[PDB]
RNA sequence: AAUAGGGUGAAGCCAGAGGAAACUCUGGUGGAGGCUCGUAGCGGUUCUGACGUGCAAAUCGAUCGUCGAAUUUGGGUAUAGG
RNA sequence: UUGAUUUUUCAGGCCAACCAUCGAAAGGGAAUCCGGUUAAAAUUCCGGAACUUGGAUAUGGAUUCUUCACGGCAACGUAACUGAAUGUGGAGACGUCGGCGUGAGCCCUGGGAGGAGUUAUCUUUUCUUCUUAACAGCUUAUCACCCUGGAAUUGGUUUAUCCG
RNA sequence: UUUUUACUUAUUCAAUGAAGCGGAGCUGGAGGUCAAACUCCACGUUCUAGCAUUAAGCC
């Protein structure tokens, strides 16, 4: 047969990100002596737009603390947050929405998005517009942390971690349907060349394992082992259930 | 309970509405309360409260935004600060 | 008069997408295109601009919100939530 | 602009060709305030390091 | 090419160092207020400009032209 | 970079009428839409027309689809034979 | 980058995040127009009139004895009218559609000064020339802003209901 | 020999214009002090869309 389209996006030719029109890589500041120590404050000067993305962008002006000039670092948008509003990052930092803080230093039940995973990566956790991640406690003689991530998954992370008090603003986008095919063509012509979809089961054999048969169909089990190889894995890759979920999980 | 101290100033004593009149007075000497909504810009606050120190005036912080001041007083549009210089059948500014 | 008796807004739409599709694009179509009270100036001249941004013409000032309200339930609820959490460490 | 006096390009205020006259003047009262307050903050900190 | 007002002006600037010729151009007018009049224009060609200075009056026109200096070049148009 | 001229008439807004209220009705205004008729354009339904040693190794004619967007298109650029 | 040194030596003062290079005759971008001219070239030649950039450089004006100018309440004005390192901003620099407004060119048209056509009859008639470049000065605008004043009997106001 | 967990220098991951790491000591706030000051915490920035650069001062 054929490479099917699975195998063809990791060549990344025409399956590259469009990012001409990327306002810049959401991240919080480079973990440095104020945070560490103290706390240092910013101002909000712009919440922009940023394409392929549904949280909204701010651009927050800090003070160089060794040397005369301003850096602007790119945040995700918090719910709440507006435009001359101060911001405040640092261990001493107090618990208001937009802050950044390490998670040992927030209380149980503290709502915070863009969560490092590990101390200093600048955010990996809770960064989609509505999501955040809930802190569900602490242990102070291992310096951990657990957190509930948007997937109800529990995590132990470094309480020197940091986040962003708050919920990601832009939430609420997934409640209203697209309506059309030009939508998600407007869509994903800022994101990435993922759509429109031709279904597997519609090819022929060379393009695909669901490809051929005098009906439309797939054949075998669409459900493929985890340990298969590149060119079968189409389908329910290592699903341990299938059909519809009833009942709790 | 201010709210009503403060209709009944408007019904009876004499009042200025407004940012310009309200350092107007204060300039002048003329106001005897200062009256400032809860969601005034706080340098346009922190400076009507400089005005008052410096004409000696004491300065009331109504806890509603100046579409709830501008109602108390009686109006149909909005009154981010206003100054009292006469508080006739009132009582309010042995309140404030 | 009036126009149409329930499309409202979804009128654009003629008879496609189907009617479930349409009342629902109706609810929060009528909720992004609306003007909101500004929490800074107290004019209601709040529109949404992008997605989670949502401009006063009158100050100037713009905040984060949700994608067709200024503010979404969840965000409320965290506010004083983080309020009252933030109480109880400051005493 | 390289080309052209120096009036056409500037007007004569602080941060003449640089802001506008408003927000010239908000810079101006907020650095007044300001920094008044951060007198009072540090005299009345300075009674509570004595008595307290 | 800048038009000159001042006569007084336009006499100190035709005895500049860098100024080649004059050209006095006669112009038969009317004001259509009245009838016809005679006007001039003394022309001064510097490095850059030219320079050029309107005489509505036919009398200070011929006080002028002899105000002018005598090195001076002048071409009658 | 390009895309005549019409039809329909969505929100929003103005006025009038009715109602105790919750609200309803009428006349305008407005100018929405992967809306519609229809040029340029893009396409290529039917005649199973012409031609079929052609004007043409795919064209010609009429008829037709669509025609403000998932539109059409120049140039630059990327992807290379299991 | 300076003060230099004529001692053709130097003394230093700042920085070195990023930064090889290539990539657009439709993107960005310093500056030119008119008239004429050839068998065949012209925003290129000729005539005239400008402009930009780089360099050199004197005179006038301006400024200083209150050393680095004055005026205006203000928006701001002007012929000028110190300003290193470093920093902050702006311009470059930005989709699409709808109606409205203004301009320009074109179309239409009146009088007058010319030329041509029709004219058995009719036609103060039909056609045509009547133009003004880049550039310089003065003046000229929606929007925006400033001063005054203190508004419900709410007023102003767009084709489109927004503003206080 | 097998299981577990201690070390860091091999090896591996990440960041930064390699800027403040580790330990100790100055200063306060505390424990109730039963020798004698040991233990713990902190140790210059939070109404505001301003400013912070090429050290003043003392010896
Ligand atoms: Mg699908
Ligand atoms: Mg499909
Ligand atoms: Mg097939
Ligand atoms: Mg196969
Ligand atoms: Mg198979
Ligand atoms: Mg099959
Ligand atoms: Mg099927
Ligand atoms: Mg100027
Ligand atoms: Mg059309
Ligand atoms: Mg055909
Ligand atoms: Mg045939
Ligand atoms: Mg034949
Ligand atoms: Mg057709
Ligand atoms: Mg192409
Ligand atoms: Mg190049
Ligand atoms: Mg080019
Ligand atoms: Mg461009
Ligand atoms: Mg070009
Ligand atoms: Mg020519
Ligand atoms: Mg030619
Ligand atoms: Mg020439
Ligand atoms: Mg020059
Ligand atoms: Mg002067
Ligand atoms: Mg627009
Ligand atoms: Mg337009
Ligand atoms: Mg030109
Ligand atoms: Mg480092
Ligand atoms: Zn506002």
């Amino acid at each position: 047969g054929r490479v099917i389209r699975n195998q063809r996006k990791g060549a990344g030719s025409i399956f590259t990100s469009h990012t001409r029109l990327r306002k810049g890589a959401a991240k919080l500041r480079t973990l440095d002596y104020a945070e560490r120590h103290g706390y240092i404050r910013g101002v909000v000067k712009q919440i922009i737009h940023d394409p392929g993305r549904g949280a909204p962008l701010a651009k927050v002006a800090f003070r160089d603390p060794y040397k005369y000039k301003l850096r602007e670092e790119t945040f995700i948008a918090n719910e709440g947050v507006y435009t001359g509003q101060f911001i405040y990052a640092g261990k001493k930092a107090s618990l208001n929405v937009g802050n950044i803080l390490p998670l040992g230093a927030c209380p149980e039940g503290t709502i915070v998005s863009n969560v490092e995973e590990k101390v200093g990566d600048r955010g990996a956790l809770g960064r989609t517009s509505g999501n955040y991640v809930i802190i569900i406690g602490h242990n102070p003689d291992e310096n951990k942390t657990r957190v509930k991530l948007p997937s109800g998954a529990k995590k132990i992370i470094s309480s020197d971690a940091r986040g962003v008090i708050g919920v990601v603003a832009g939430g609420g986008r997934i409640d209203k349907p697209l309506l059309k095919a030009g939508r998600a063509f407007h869509k994903y012509k800022v994101k990435r060349n993922s759509w429109p979809k031709t279904r597997g089961v519609a090819m022929n054999p060379v393009d695909h394992p669901h490809g051929g048969g005098n009906h439309q169909h797939i054949g075998k089990a669409s459900t493929i082992s985890r340990g298969a190889v590149s060119g079968q894995k189409a389908g329910l890759i290592a699903a341990r259930r299938t059909g519809l979920l009833r009942g709790t999980q | 309970n201010i709210n009503s101290k403060l209709a009944l100033t408007i019904k009876s004593g004499k009042y200025t509405l407004g940012y310009k009149s309200v350092v107007k007075s204060l300039r002048t000497g003329k106001a005897k309360l200062v009256i400032i909504a809860a969601n005034t810009p706080v340098l346009r606050k922190s400076e009507l409260e400089y005005y008052a120190m410096l004409s000696k005036t004491p300065v009331y912080y109504f806890q509603g935004g100046n579409n709830e001041l501008g109602t108390v007083c009686g109006k149909l549009f909005r009154v981010g600060t206003l100054s009292i210089l006469d508080a006739g059948d009132s009582d309010i500014l042995s309140s404030i | 008069t009036k126009r149409t008796k329930k499309v409202g807004i979804t009128g654009k739409f003629g008879v496609r997408y189907g009617s479930s599709l349409r009342r629902q694009t109706k609810k929060l179509e009528v909720q992004q295109h609306a003007k909101y009270d500004c929490s800074f100036c107290g004019k209601r001249t709040v529109q949404r601009g992008a997605t989670g941004i949502w401009n006063c013409k009158s100050c100037k000032k713009t905040v984060a919100g949700g994608a067709y309200t200024v503010s979404t339930a969840a965000a409320a609820t965290v506010r004083s939530t983080i309020r009252r959490l933030r109480e109880l460490a400051e005493a | 602009y390289a080309q052209v006096s120096k009036t056409h390009k500037t007007v004569q205020r602080a941060y003449g060709g640089s802001r506008c006259a408003n927000c010239v003047k908000e810079r101006i009262v907020r650095a007044f305030l300001i920094e008044e307050q951060k007198i009072v903050k540090r005299v009345l900190k300075e009674q509570q390091d004595k008595e307290k | 090419a800048r038009e000159i007002k001042d006569i007084k002006e336009f006499v100190e600037l035709a005895r500049r160092s860098d100024i080649k010729s004059a050209i006095v151009k006669v112009n038969a007018k009317v004001n259509a207020n009245g009838k016809k009049f005679k006007q001039t224009k003394f022309k001064v060609r510097g490095s850059r400009y030219q320079y050029t200075l309107v005489v509505n009056d036919a009398s200070k026109a011929k006080k002028l032209q002899q105000s002018l200096p005598p090195t001076l070049k002048i071409t009658n148009l």
